[PDB]
Formats: C-alpha cells, structure tokens, sequence
C-alpha cells in the first residue's frame, strides 16, 4: 500500500492506506480515518502550503493535487513554488453551519475543532476585544497548564515564551505585556470556581463558544489587493486577507491582520470581474463598494454564493 | 481538476 | 521548550494507542483499529518545567522500525497482561533499540498494559519486574488505558530519562 499522511494544525498527523494509489479520492481517505460518523461529519480533507491552503471535494483525488501544486500555485496566486511545500490536513468544513457546530458534544471532534480555533487565534486571524482575547487566554492556561497555583503562576511565569502559546502573535510585541495580571485574575478564576467544569471537553468546549462570536470564526482566507480611493497613483496597493465563512465577507490588512470590513451575509452583494481577476462588493446599507483584485476571485464567488445560499 | 470548496 | 521524541512500540493489540490516545486527549478508544503510523502532540508539566512532546505511536508489526528507533529519544515498550506472546516480543525490541543506538545507555521504559483486566491475566507482575530488571534495572510500569492507571507515569518518566 501507499500511505498518506494527514496532518492536523497543531503538526500531528494520522497516515491514512490509499487503496487505489493516487487515485484514491477524499471520500476514500475520510474512511480510511479512524473516526466515527459522529466526529467525521464537521470536517473533511484540505490541501494547504504555507500560504495557500484549499479545501477539497469529495470526488477530489488529493496526491494528484499535491503533484500539481506548481500549476495550481500559478493559476490562483503569485506565490514562489519553491517556498510552499503542499500537505494534506483535516480541518473543520467551510460550509458547517454554526448552529450545527454549536450542539457538538463528541469530545474528538470538540478538541479537532479547539485546536484549529487555537490555531488561526494564535496566527491572528481572529478580531476580538481585549477582555475576549484575555478570556481566551485564561482558558488556554487552564487547557494546557491545569490548576492555577500561586507559587507557580503569580510572577516570571507569563514571559514571552509562554504567553507566545496564549495570545495572537499580532498582540504578543505590544499589547499582551500589560495583560498578564488580569490573564492570571481570570485563570486564577475558572480554577477557583467549582461551577466551571473541568473536563478537557467541556473546557475547550468553553474555548470554542468564546471564538463562535467572532466574525472571522471558521472562515476560508484568501489573499488578494485593494487600491486606495484617497489618490497618489488611483492609489496606494492594500494587501488583504479576505475571509469568508458562514456569517459572512471579512477583509483584513495583510501585514497587520487588523479588520477592515465585516459584512453579514444580506447586507452585500458580489459581482465576479469578466477576466476572473478581481470581484467588486456593493455594501448596500452603508453604500460603499469596493473591488478586489486576486486570482481566487472566482472561487471567493463561489463560495459566497454557497454559503449566503445555505443561510 | 480546479473546483475546490 | 524542550522537544521530546518518544516512541510507543509493541505487538498487535496491546494497547500503544489506546494509552497514547487516552494520554493525549483524554478519551478511551474502544474499538479493534489497527494503526498505521500515527504522531501525537502535547504540552506537559515534568518535575516543574514544560515539555513538549511528539509521540510516534506505531503499528504492531513491520519496514520502519530502524527509522523510528534511528530517531527517538525514548521508548515504552508495551505489551499486555493478557497476552504473553506480546511479552516476549519485547526482548527482541529491546536489543533492536541497543543494536540502533549503538549502546545500552537509552531511555525506556517496560509496560505491562490492560491492567484493569485482572480475570484475564496471563502475564504476573513478576514477569515484568524481572524482565526490567534484566534490562540493566529498566523502568517499570503496570498501566490502564481504560482507567487512566499509570498513564501520563509512562510518558512523564521517559522526559526524566532523557533528562538523566
Ligand atoms: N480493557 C482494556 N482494553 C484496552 C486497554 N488498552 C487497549 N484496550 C483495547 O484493546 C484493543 C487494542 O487497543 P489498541 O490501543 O488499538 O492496541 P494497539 O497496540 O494500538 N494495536 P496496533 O499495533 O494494531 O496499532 C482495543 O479494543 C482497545 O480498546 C486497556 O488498558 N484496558
Ligand atoms: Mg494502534
């Protein structure tokens, strides 16, 4: 047999037997896993490198993917081939609906889903207030560390390193400094407090409710260009993010990750550009519009129109 | 061959 | 953080992902699954300070044992209480491992598992105690994946053998 690995975002993996080699399909690997109908429903197979990452089709046949990543690089993005190596990866289900997700209950499926939340939180992709991101925090100390404990935890202990496993990158530099004393009250809290089960599912259950209200929770990212309607040129290039899940259209400054817009499904429209280069969103409600420029435009359409389709 | 999602 | 590469070897059946399984995320897998080649990873707590983990939990039998061995900074060798063709596969494991590293100076660690299973024992304890001791005084363990005996003792005691 050849085998396949399939990796997960904290960088373990399960090798998976493709029966038919490369032609084996993603619906053939999913049975090749070691998961229930129960944990298996949420999730299915994506084929990611480090700063393209796709989800695949059923039907699809991944090694064959994987073979053409160079061209697949080519037509979607301007990335260096030579800098993304390609890998297969089991990831939550764009198309889950949230209120599917919210009476999860399976703890395999429940910590799959805490460790990719964890993952993209890390990374920067998710906007919160402070208090939210402090509140996640604490319950990572708790999820990963156990019991507060006072001669442990009340100094030296929140450095760099370990709040770099707690807080979004974005924020360790400037921001998480000063966060320290109140991440501590709120762990020393949820260890206190009695009524906070502690179970590992129910806590990463309690992660996972913190992200659900955040915009971005579960999206696709795709990258792409704005140009600025200030003027210099007509203007200035903006490299985005631009996220797209369940609730919506969210785009973020590239170099930053700070918000720019969210917009719900209903409050916008699309129209994909005649070349397949670029999509225009109309912010009706607000009429603003904006265009943006990216090879994935026909799939960010697509996928809008799935997604706005299921709500 | 190209349509993912 | 210290990396730790540790590797879970044993017969068919024993219990290696179970007890990898339970270790890492907490759950009792219940079911007859028989693994290909699996990595895990967790952050733990050992003698107070932070380790991380990489557990390569493998598949019952073999073509690469050697890489495994080549790689990993600590074994459990596992085998079953209620099976002794599963313990006396392990000597030969054992001099594989020696035979790889090129000494007898590698952290281990000696597992007898389904501990739980007291009516279906065929493998006593003193087997066990004398086969470690024979191992140059090996480490030594009775464990439960199902009741969570002994489980996170195997890992956190192969951190502190690589420690040495
Ligand atoms: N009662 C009991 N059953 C156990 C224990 N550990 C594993 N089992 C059961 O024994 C069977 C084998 O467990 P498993 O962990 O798959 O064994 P393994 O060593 O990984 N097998 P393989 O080498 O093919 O990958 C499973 O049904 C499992 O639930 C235990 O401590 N107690
Ligand atoms: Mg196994």
């Amino acid at each position: 047999y050849e085998k396949v690995r399939i990796y997960r975002m904290d960088g373990s993996y399960r090798s998976v037997e493709l029966k038919h080699g490369n032609n084996t399909t993603v619906q053939q690997i999913m049975e090749g896993m070691r998961l229930s109908q129960e944990t298996q429903q949420y999730f299915t197979i994506w084929i990611c490198s480090e700063n393209l990452s796709l989800q695949l089709k059923p039907y699809h046949k991944p090694l064959q993917h994987v073979r053409d990543w160079p061209e697949i690089l080519a037509e979607l993005t301007n990335l260096d081939p030579q800098r993304e190596t390609p890998q297969l990866f089991l990831r939550r289900d764009v198309r889950l609906p949230l209120e599917v997700e919210k009476q999860i209950e399976d703890p395999l499926a429940i910590l799959i889903l805490f460790d990719e939340a964890r993952y993209n939180l890390l990374k920067g992709f998710y906007t919160a207030p402070d208090a939210k991101l402090i509140t996640l925090a604490s319950l990572l100390l708790q999820i990963v560390y156990g019991n507060y404990e006072s001669k442990k935890h009340k100094q030296g202990f929140l450095n760099e390193e370990n709040l770099k496993s707690i807080v979004p990158v974005t924020k360790l530099k400037s921001k998480a400094p000063h966060w320290t004393n109140r991440i501590l009250h709120e762990y020393k809290n949820l260890s206190t407090s009695e009524g906070v089960s502690k179970e590992m599912h129910h806590l990463q259950r309690m992660f996972l409710q913190n992200c659900w209200e955040i915009p971005t929770y579960g999206a696709a990212f795709f990258t792409g260009q704005i140009f600025t309607k200030a003027s210099p040129s007509n203007h200035k290039v903006i490299p985005v993010y631009v996220g797209v899940n369940i609730k919506g259209l969210h785009l973020l400054n590239m170099e930053t990750k700070a918000l720019l817009i969210s917009l719900k499904y209903g409050c916008f429209m699309w129209q994909l550009g005649d070349t397949d280069t670029c999509f225009q969103i109309h912010s009706m409600e607000n009429k603003m519009s904006f265009i943006v420029h990216t090879k994935q435009a026909g799939l960010v359409v697509k996928l809008l129109m799935k997604l706005n389709g299921q709500l | 061959r190209r349509d993912y999602f | 953080m210290r990396e730790y590469k540790l590797v879970v070897l044993g017969s068919g059946g024993v219990g290696k992902s179970a007890l990898t399984v339970q270790f890492v995320q907490g759950i009792f897998v219940e079911k007859y699954d028989p693994t290909i080649e699996d990595s895990y990873r967790k952050q733990v707590e050992v003698d107070a300070q932070q380790c991380m983990l990489e557990i390569l939990d493998t598949a019952g039998t073999e073509a690469m044992r050697d890489l495994y061995m080549k790689n990993g900074q600590g074994f459990a060798l596992v085998y079953s209480i209620t099976a002794q063709s599963t313990f006396n596969d392990l000597q030969d494991l054992r001099e594989q491992i020696l035979r790889v590293k090129d000494t007898d100076d590698v952290p281990m660690i000696l597992v007898g598992n389904k501990c739980d299973l007291e009516d279906e024992r065929v493998v006593g304890k003193e087997q066990g105690q004398n086969l470690a001791r024979q191992w140059n005084n090996c480490a030594f363990l009775e464990s439960s994946a199902k009741s969570k005996i002994n489980v996170n003792e195997i890992f956190y005691d192969l951190v502190r053998q690589i420690n040495r």
